[PDB]
């Protein structure tokens, strides 16, 4: 009944939520096969048609079973001008599957630097506070003893101390804003991925158009 | 005139990298720390003196040099006597990190910001706080999992530790023997019996040995080279190898044999050049080596150590337990699942965020679906809301499935989708404690796979998203009064036993036969038809019916069991609930088929705990290693992290180190991804605790590796765009500092444990010509008996490309090869070895004296390169009675070769994948991409190995009209003969593919990429059809042959 069609037949039952039949694995085993119930495989033995095999296909699937081919005349190098469309923008969905990846761990890095960052700088907060238990244990004197032998470069340590802790936080901020930068960047990655996407897909549709109706 | 004179306006060159991965270095943000650096060091006094110290300076070396200047600073006496004292740094990994093993190097630290800390040791159990060691060997903190919550992970760590304490008690059985095995484990092969064509090279069976000792002075050496059957365990080798020590005109026979039986248990037998040693009752020709001298034309140099200067060797393994250290509750606090009346209903509510354009796509939707896997309903939607921006619902979706029916396994999957699929996440329907899942949840979710169009994925890993920010997507689950269980074993029987009883008086109609003693033998062979098929091919649902109902009698027939399973419905509570049972006391079958009901096609806890014991009956441990990598695989697979496959191989792992070694690889190779993360650090952990000593060696690995990953990496970023040798004066430069020489010097192979890597011969080590700067590395082999094996073992390490696609097909291309053999047909091929140890990281096994097609043709370069090329450079290398057989091994080399890349259909073979040995054999490297992954662009399949006119002659010798040879008559032969027998092992193959689609592989995304290898074997067509298919599909490449 030409005038109807396993691996290709599992392939272009892809993407549809729908039937078609085929033709065997052995002649011996059975004559065909049929593939809304969660697609499976029913064998068209069920001596070989009880109704001439199309009959049975239209008339239908509960009365047996408990738990139950366009043309494209629709719209050579019309495969040639729009695989290479394909494919170009094939190109680029993988051009931005690299940059959305590389992004990823690049922005994991920096929140981990950050990690690193706070801590770092609370242990400078904390050691700025341990020389005042220290140093403040010995301003007792204050003005005598040598006069200011040690209490002018007590100063000293505690002065880049703070002004390093500055630069610290400095460059966390830097990170942070970066880190903002690439986020917005990230989710604007994945944006044009999710509109491509159909696109990409229609295109190797209507590429399949014209694949079953050198240059490629 | 070219171009029409169109301009491209958008197209412009400066920066556009298509013209000629990507483990932070030394410090943050630089690769390399500067050979004098500045840290800041801060003490017990709040004085931050900022010392410069050399980049390979130890922390004693800062240390004793704080120490002084810290008396020209203020504040001197309240500072503690040094001794007292610890360093301590935030880290990359952004942890304080003490820092006791004050041997270390500053580079070595991976420091993150120039800076330490004085502190003293708090916590005095500083022995316990080598952790360090094992956080170090797993790649992260061991103390990011106690700030862990999820309660399964806290239970994990600590029931896990029943299978470590047992392990290490077997290990202490028999000792000082019993940890020499663990050590030590013999190198032996499947079969105890040798192939036909092995033995014809022995005279009816004896193999010329040599044992070798040494004596005082100590510096010599004595060869007795013995002729003794192949068969004979070491011991009575051992004995023949004193016999002639001692035998003597002064020694009678009586005296002799005495001398003898004293003399023999006190030594035992040590492959020289390596550190192998046959220390069971097995058949000499049994251990790999000596197989492996037999067929390579070669004579075992063996060694008689002393079990005293052995036993000397290993150190006391004493694992210790970490700081984490029938009903008493009457009957039903919780109700079973049994008792609930409803339908599944879960509340979708809200996706914090979903990125998409609002011109573009037009509207989007939560997808939802229940699955074991494979579908037990109606996928169910929810309506459009809120399209592309600010979209929440909050809907209740109704699943057509009565609760009762929920089979254990069973798993919500879900997506949110497009006018195509945005951001997918799965979730377990049940916990791991049996508790049906309740209340509100917060699934964070997983960006969609590349090539994936599917809409839902319910192979993608269970669970959310450990990365907070992705979509969000808010969810409830239906609460009944009260927390919810699944049925008890006692309960589920009982519940067989009455659906078995209620079957026996039924009507005598039901809806003909439908899905139910009828002992039908027609029915009895189809059985047996539909047994044998391979697991790939699809079964209709009167074939799931009619199997279903003779399930009784398939238990009879124990190999149909995959079969059965799958024709099962599994939201029919009462059919599972038999099935259960029938597979409680089915019977054990061969681990070939056990393994394949480790696969996404089979969740269920009791068809997978069976798999497992299968496996812990049938198994051996030379199988288990041979198919380690699809097992570690398998673990994703598994709902919850405690489960009896991991139980299963950490005990494997910890009974036996050459398993172990590559167990703890594979799991680290992979420990980058997220995904695995978790489940693989967790098992890493408890590896790492029980495995004794090795975790030191370990170490010195792994802390090889990222010496290798850290250069390269350099190499790769700053030094491409420099001539070779500006990168090789860099390359050496950097290999000569103390931190190099320290840790690239003296650990073991990876790629081979057995092997030890001593000193490295720089003169030899260099870049190698790939733009991914592969290193070329070379050690002294720091063995005794060195000469006898190789003096100089030189491995490759490669920072570029990913390799686990290649470790596949060189386990593929082994597996065939044992196939072969021990079915009579010599076709030698050469799976050298390959290591994927991160993410496109790893390491490549050289082999000496051998070179490209390519290589060979320049060599014989003079216009056009003659085909004779090849035949006369192998010529020139075998000569005589050697020549024949130089031309055999090529033959026999190209058919196995021919087959195996013809059916796993690797990438296309040039001039420059193919190598020859000086000795005559073919071998493929670079294989590429397996199953065809480049017709993506672009039926009948293609033959990747097109046999050029040069490879036709050398199998004809020197000869014109060379495809009419009775040689090429014989090659031809061995193909059809290779070519039917990996068909009648297709199972195998077949299931060591779809274990694999766990790993993130392109190449294996689903079983319909392994459709491929199917239609080249031509399974669903006959064995005469199949010859006929492989010769056809060979005549139409050569364009005539065969
Ligand atoms: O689950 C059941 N409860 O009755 C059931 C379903 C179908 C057929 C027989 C029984
Ligand atoms: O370099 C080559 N190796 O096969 C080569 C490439 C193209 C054509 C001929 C030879």
């Amino acid at each position: 009944l030409q005038d109807y069609w396993r691996e290709e037949v599992n392939e272009k039952l892809r993407d549809t939520a729908t039937f078609l039949v085929r033709d065997a694995s052995t002649k011996m085993h059975g004559d065909y096969t049929l593939t809304g119930g969660n697609n499976k495989l029913i064998k068209i033995f069920h001596g070989f048609s009880d109704s001439s095999v199309v009959e049975l296909i239209n008339h239908y699937l509960a009365q047996y079973n408990p738990k139950l081919s366009k043309y494209q005349q629709d719209q050579g190098k019309k495969l040639h001008e729009y695989n290479t469309q394909f494919q170009e923008k094939s190109r680029e969905y993988d051009r931005l599957y690299e940059e959305y990846t590389r992004t990823s761990q690049e922005i994991q890095m920096k929140r981990t630097a950050i990690e690193a960052f706070n801590e770092t700088i609370k242990i400078f907060e904390e050691q700025c506070q341990t020389q005042e238990r220290y140093s403040k244990e010995y301003i007792e004197k204050f003005k005598r003893e040598g006069n200011e032998k040690e209490i002018q470069r007590i100063m000293h340590n505690y002065d880049k101390l703070k002004s390093r802790i500055s630069e610290i936080i400095d460059s966390r901020r830097r990170l942070e804003e970066d880190l903002k930068k690439q986020a917005a960047e990230y989710r604007e990655i994945d944006k044009r991925m999710n509109s491509i996407k159909p696109d990409l897909i229609q295109l190797r549709k209507t590429r399949d158009q014209y694949l079953m109706w050198e240059w490629l | 005139s070219y171009y029409h004179h169109h301009h491209h306006h958008d197209y412009d060159i400066p920066t556009t990298q298509g013209a000629m991965p990507r483990s932070s270095g030394e410090l943050w943000g630089i690769h390399l720390m500067p050979p004098r650096i500045l840290v800041e060091c801060l003490l017990p006094n709040g004085m931050i003196v900022t010392l410069e110290c050399l980049r390979e300076a130890t922390l004693i070396t800062i240390k004793h040099e704080l120490f002084k200047e810290a008396r020209k600073y203020p504040l001197h006496q309240l500072l503690q006597d040094e001794s007292s004292y610890i360093f301590v740094s935030v880290t990359q990994e952004a942890e304080r990190e003490e820092f006791f093993d004050e041997t270390r190097r500053l580079c070595d630290l991976r420091l993150f910001q120039p800076f330490l800390k004085v502190i003293e040791p708090v916590g005095n159990r500083e022995e316990k706080i080598l952790n360090r060691e094992i956080g170090f060997a797993i790649g992260m903190p061991v103390c990011e999992f106690d700030m862990v919550k999820d309660p399964e992970v806290q239970d994990f760590r600590r029931n896990i530790l029943n299978v470590c304490k047992e392990a290490v008690d077997l290990r202490d059985l028999n000792s000082p023997h019993s940890r020499a095995m663990y050590v030590y484990p013999p190198n032996v092969e499947s079969s105890p019996e040798l192939p036909k064509h092995i033995y014809n090279k022995l005279d009816k069976g004896q193999i010329i040995v040599v044992i070798w000792v040494i004596v005082s002075p100590n510096n010599d050496k004595q060869k007795y080279t013995l002729k003794i059957n192949h068969d004979c365990v070491p011991e009575q080798v051992i004995a023949e190898a004193i016999r002639k020590k001692t035998r003597s005109m002064l020694l009678s026979s009586e005296q002799l044999k005495l001398c003898v039986l004293e003399y023999q248990g006190k030594y035992i037998l040590k492959v020289c050049g390596c550190d192998e040693y046959f220390l069971e009752k097995y058949p000499l020709s049994q251990y790999k080596y000596i197989r492996s001298c037999i067929m390579l034309g070669r004579m075992p140099n063996l060694m008689l150590m002393a079990k005293e200067s052995l036993y000397s060797q290993l150190p006391m393994d004493c694992f210790t337990m970490p700081s984490y250290s029938p009903y008493m509750n009457g009957e039903t606090s919780t109700k079973s699942l049994w008792v609930i009346n409803s339908a599944l209903r879960i509340k979708i509510l809200c996706a914090t965020y979903v990125n998409v354009n609002i011109r573009d796509i037009d509207k989007i939707y939560v997808r939802t679906g229940i699955y074991h896997g494979g579908e037990p309903l109606c996928d169910n939607v929810n309506t459009q809301r809120v399209p592309c921006s600010n979209p929440r619902w909050n809907e209740w979706l109704n699943y057509d499935i009565y609760i009762p029916d929920l089979p254990r396994a069973a798993r919500l999957c879900l997506s949110i989708c497009s006018v195509c699929p945005l951001a997918w996440g799965n979730i377990n329907l049940f916990d791991y404690t049996d508790t049906l899942v309740s209340g509100k949840m917060a699934l964070n979710l997983w960006p969609v796979p590349h090539g994936l169009e599917d809409l839902l994925n319910p192979i993608g890993v269970t669970g959310s998203n450990p990365n907070k920010e992705t979509p969000c997507l808010e969810l409830e689950f239906d609460w009944f009064s009260s927390v919810v269980k699944f049925p008890d074993m006692s309960v589920i029987e009982e519940h067989a036993n009455w659906s078995v009883s209620r079957e026996a008086g039924f009507s005598y109609s039901h809806a003909g036969l439908s899905n139910r003693n009828e002992l039908r033998e027609n029915d009895k062979e189809q059985l047996k038809a539909i047994s044998t098929r391979d697991p790939l091919s699809e079964i209709t649902e009167q074939e799931k019916d009619f199997l279903w109902s003779h399930r009784h009698y398939c238990v009879t027939i124990p190999e149909i069991l995959p079969k059965l399973l799958l024709s099962v419905k599994w939201n029919s509570r009462d059919e599972v609930a038999q099935m259960y049972c029938l597979v409680k006391d089915w019977p054990p079958i061969k681990p070939e088929q056990a393994m394949e009901l480790l696969d996404c096609n089979y969740p269920d806890p009791m068809v997978r705990g069976f798999a497992v014991r299968c496996l812990e009956k049938y198994l051996t441990d030379d199988k288990l290693s041979q198919y380690l990598i699809q097992l570690v695989q398998v673990l994703k697979y598994e709902q919850y992290l405690d489960n009896l496959l991991v139980r299963f191989l950490l005990k494997k792992a910890l009974t036996n180190q050459r398993i172990g070694h590559f167990f703890f690889w594979h799991l680290k190779s992979e420990m980058h991804n997220k995904t695995v993360s978790q489940r693989f650090g967790l098992l890493l952990e408890s590896y790492c605790r029980a495995c004794g000593m090795y975790l030191k060696h370990l170490n010195r690995q792994v802390e090889a590796m990222e010496k290798l990953i850290n250069l390269t990496d350099i190499l790769k970023q700053e030094k491409k765009d420099e001539t070779q040798k500006v990168q090789m004066k860099f390359l050496v430069e950097q290999m000569r500092r103390p931190d190099f020489m320290d840790a690239l010097q003296g650990f073991l192979s990876p790629l081979n444990p057995a092997h030890q890597l001593g000193n490295l011969r720089l003169e030899e080590c260099r870049i190698m010509s790939s733009a991914k700067r592969p290193l070329w590395l070379n050690w002294e082999n720091p063995d005794i008996m060195s000469e006898l094996l190789f003096q100089n073992n030189e491995i490759i390490f490669k920072n570029g490309d990913d390799l686990r696609q290649d470790m596949l097909t060189l386990q593929i291309i082994r597996i065939m090869e044992n196939i072969w053999q021990n079915q009579g047909l010599d076709l030698r091929m050469l799976p050298y070895g390959c290591l994927s140890i991160g993410d496109c990281v790893g390491l490549i096994e050289v082999v000496r004296n051998s070179h490209t097609i390519m290589q060979i043709q320049c060599k014989g370069g003079l216009l056009q390169f003659n085909s004779h090329t090849l035949h006369q450079w192998l010529k020139d290398k075998n000569k005589g009675e050697i020549y024949d057989a130089a031309i055999d091994l090529f033959t026999r080399s190209c058919a196995g070769y021919c087959v195996a890349t013809f059916i796993l259909g690797i990438g296309d073979r040039h001039n420059s994948n193919i190598m020859v040995k000086d000795d005559g054999q073919l071998f493929h490297i670079d294989f590429g991409h397996f199953l065809d992954h480049k017709k993506k662009k672009f039926k009948r399949e293609r033959v990747p190995f097109v046999l050029t006119q040069d490879f036709l002659i050398v199998i004809s010798k020197g000869a014109q009209e060379c495809t009419k040879t009775r040689e090429f008559e014989r090659f031809q032969e061995m193909c059809y003969k290779a070519y039917l027998a990996i068909r009648q092992h297709a199972n195998l193959f077949i299931n060591l593919f779809s274990m694999m689609l766990g790993s993130g592989m392109p190449e294996l995304q689903s079983f319909d990429d392994i459709a491929y290898i199917r239609k080249t074997l031509a399974l669903d067509k006959t064995e005469q059809e199949a010859l006929e298919y492989f010769m056809k599909q060979m005549n139409d490449a050569h364009h005539g042959g065969w």
